[PDB]
């Protein structure tokens, strides 16, 4: 189980970034499916969750801005935001969500609003 | 038990924080030791290992040597959650995520709270692993175990 | 029910710049918004209540103000520690709101 | 040299209320600082001395703060008797420095 | 104690006064005594200290041009302007100092120069 | 040495003043004893006794029985002067004039 994130780069504030995240070992369809950012410097950031039977909830900071899906086809999480703000530059993980919460992270995607 | 790298500090006595608040309470009076050591390797796989979990909050501040195993809901809000998972309710576990490239504030740390109890019993755990050999016809000191 | 907007909704400054943000309603209150700052992983503490008399520990660099649909917030010298969201919260016998927030960062090429 | 600034330059409070004014120094004074209270036409009263020490006669409800670099002044309550300039002096044996003034007045519509 | 001034009035540049201020209640031989201006829209300035033993202290701007002197037998504080400047135009304040400080504040005389 | 009138109640164990806390410390729990007497005509002349001096400014409170016998030029401003003697940086001490 991996999760590879990549579309996370520089962006003019106020623009669109598409983060893409390729599922490997498990299917997100049937699985929860975050978007947590770390800005660099403070910790997790819990923003955005899809769940297994496609309910989507957003933090109130992204929620608005911030749009969580899925590609079950190509089994690959996606987060579209827009009118992004200079304070939503983090490390990004797309991770697997369970009962005991997240279970499987990413390798990091870097976005940057400036 | 092993926490994240930041709270192995916690784990002293007098001192305050997450675990040291609502996982494991060291008494200001603690005696014995903390060893923290690195279990990288041992626990932190690429995929990582979930099979830790550790507790943010509690109702108040753990008791010295007080376990809370319970996987209880918890109430300090307005209206009791009935034990579903709804609005202002959060279940008091979760995982660690550990990865064998982690920072070092984030890595496995093995922490262990070897504690001394005395109380009106006898002090049947010692460590008197020190022994000389036995030279013998000589005028010398010798003390057979408390002889 | 209660929805009001603050201003800028993204804001970049350097160290030692002033700040001035807004907290704007459609009807008047007069007597009952606060500011309140919270940090990424912390709680909400009180910043300003009356929207002009500082609480208890609040820096003399902070400082509300304001009058009428607008509360303009003050702080005198934008410190690294006021780096996070303001809120304006708003006091009342039930349910009442929490504000989107101003949510200041580093300013950086 | 050393300068003392003074905030806020424009204060309107009630009677009762608290008034915080922040007098700051540019670098560490130490405790040599003093706070005073003049009236238009009048001269200045000296409220406290060293920043911490209540002067002899000086309303209690007058509690001075500070070192080094920062000072605040605290009216527990604002009474009319309070409703005057306020001034932080620099102390030195020479001709010191002096604040630039916190006017107090009372608030109204 | 009453410090009462004397000589509030109008000069030309380059001229000399003398303002007076009579210390009643106390003897002007055992106690500090101070010179301090307060210009119009200004905070104040202390210009000149003498001393119960006659130890005159001045300010540089006011050495060698302003003479402090107390009469004990008239128990009254003295100064002496000389070369008078457009600046020297304020409020001058006799005052009693001590090991606290300013406590004991003349009534001032007005002084303009122009 | 030779002090005012006045200052000699500075003098003290723990006690105040300029004095009493910028040339000479007495601690609190001073055992001994404080003679003073007047010798206005011993000393004092008419042209006036200067050869009596004083430390007006020091950086710290002095420690009990410590004195610091030399009479480097403070300085308390923004700025160091250097030992030159200006604006917010005088000679430490100063002459009584008796």
């Amino acid at each position: 189980v991996q999760l590879v994130e990549s579309g996370g780069g520089l962006i003019q504030p106020g623009g669109s970034l598409r983060l893409s995240c390729a599922a490997s070992g498990i299917i997100v369809s049937r699985n929860y499916m975050s978007w947590v950012r770390q800005a660099p410097g403070k910790g997790l950031e819990w923003v955005s969750i899809l769940y297994a039977g496609g309910s989507s909830f957003y933090a109130e900071p992204v929620q608005g801005r911030f749009t969580v899906s899925r590609d079950n086809s190509k089994n690959t999480l996606f987060l579209e935001m827009n009118s992004l703000r200079v304070e939503d530059t983090a490390v990004y993980y797309c991770a697997r969500d369970l009962q005991w919460g997240i279970d499987i992270w990413g390798q990091g995607a870097m976005v940057t609003v400036s | 038990f092993v926490i994240r790298g930041n709270e192995v500090s916690q784990i002293a006595p007098g001192q305050t924080g997450n675990i040291a608040d609502y996982n494991y309470k060291l008494p200001d009076d603690f005696t014995g030791c903390v060893i923290a050591w690195n279990s990288n390797k041992l626990d932190s796989t690429v995929g990582g290992n979930y099979n830790y979990r550790y507790r943010l909050f509690r109702k108040s501040k753990l008791k010295p040597f007080e376990r809370d195993i319970s996987t209880e809901i918890y109430q300090a809000g307005n209206k009791p959650c009935n034990g579903v998972a709804g609005v202002n309710c959060y279940f008091p576990l979760q995982s660690y995520g550990f990865r064998p490239t982690y920072g070092v504030g984030h890595q496995p740390y093995r922490v262990v709270v070897l504690s001394f109890e005395l109380l009106h019993a006898p002090a049947t755990v010692c460590g008197p692993k020190k022994s000389t050999n036995l030279v013998k016809n000589k005028c010398v000191n010798f003390n057979f175990n408390g002889l | 029910d209660i929805q009001m907007t603050q201003t800028p909704p993204s804001l970049s400054a350097s160290v030692g710049d002033r700040v001035s943000i807004s907290c704007r309603a459609s009807q008047s209150t007069g007597s009952w918004l606060a500011w309140y700052q919270q940090k990424p992983g912390k709680a909400p503490k009180l910043l300003i209540y009356k929207t002009s008399s500082l609480e208890s520990g609040v820096p003399s660099r902070f400082s509300g103000s304001g009058s009428g649909t607008e509360f303009t917030l003050t702080i005198s010298s934008l410190q690294p520690d006021d780096v996070a969201t303001y809120y304006c919260q708003h006091y009342d016998t039930y349910s009442s709101t929490f504000g989107q927030g101003t949510k200041v960062e580093i300013k950086r090429t």
